[PDB]
């Protein structure tokens, strides 16, 4: 699945590079408490390296 | 941010969540499982209160 | 469906104006946000006029 298209660091070299060689994998975050009444982050988007 | 580009315009804070204001998220592994690497002897999590 | 009972101004003229030339319109109202993690308002009642 590892697919940098290479007819891309024809227009753009930094981006092409970017992608190639600090790829991202998203995730979502959470958290859970059992009496809180307190909002807490439920769905957040984050994006480790 | 989705791509690892930081330059002053990119904003980082999360606007309308403040959770990660007081708590940081654990991305750490669990505990061990065994603190032996050979011999496995059966330990436990218990109520301190 | 537009019906104010004639025999209304009869025991309250008052109200049977007020019902006649200043109609109501109810609806509800409420916000949305993608990672807010702030109540915000979901099922408000108003009155448009």
């Amino acid at each position: 699945l590892a697919k940098v298209d290479a007819t891309l660091s024809k227009v753009d070299m930094n981006a092409a590079y970017i992608f190639a060689l600090r790829p991202t994998f998203p995730y979502s975050y959470g958290y859970k408490q059992r009496f809180s009444n307190r909002r807490l982050t439920t769905s957040a988007l984050c994006y480790a390296r | 941010v989705s791509e690892p580009i930081f330059n002053k315009t990119i904003n980082l804070t999360p606007p309308y969540d403040d959770t990660s204001q007081t708590v940081i998220q654990n991305l750490s592994m669990p505990q061990m499982l065994s603190f032996d690497p050979y011999y496995e002897s059966t330990f436990y999590v218990v109520s301190a209160d």
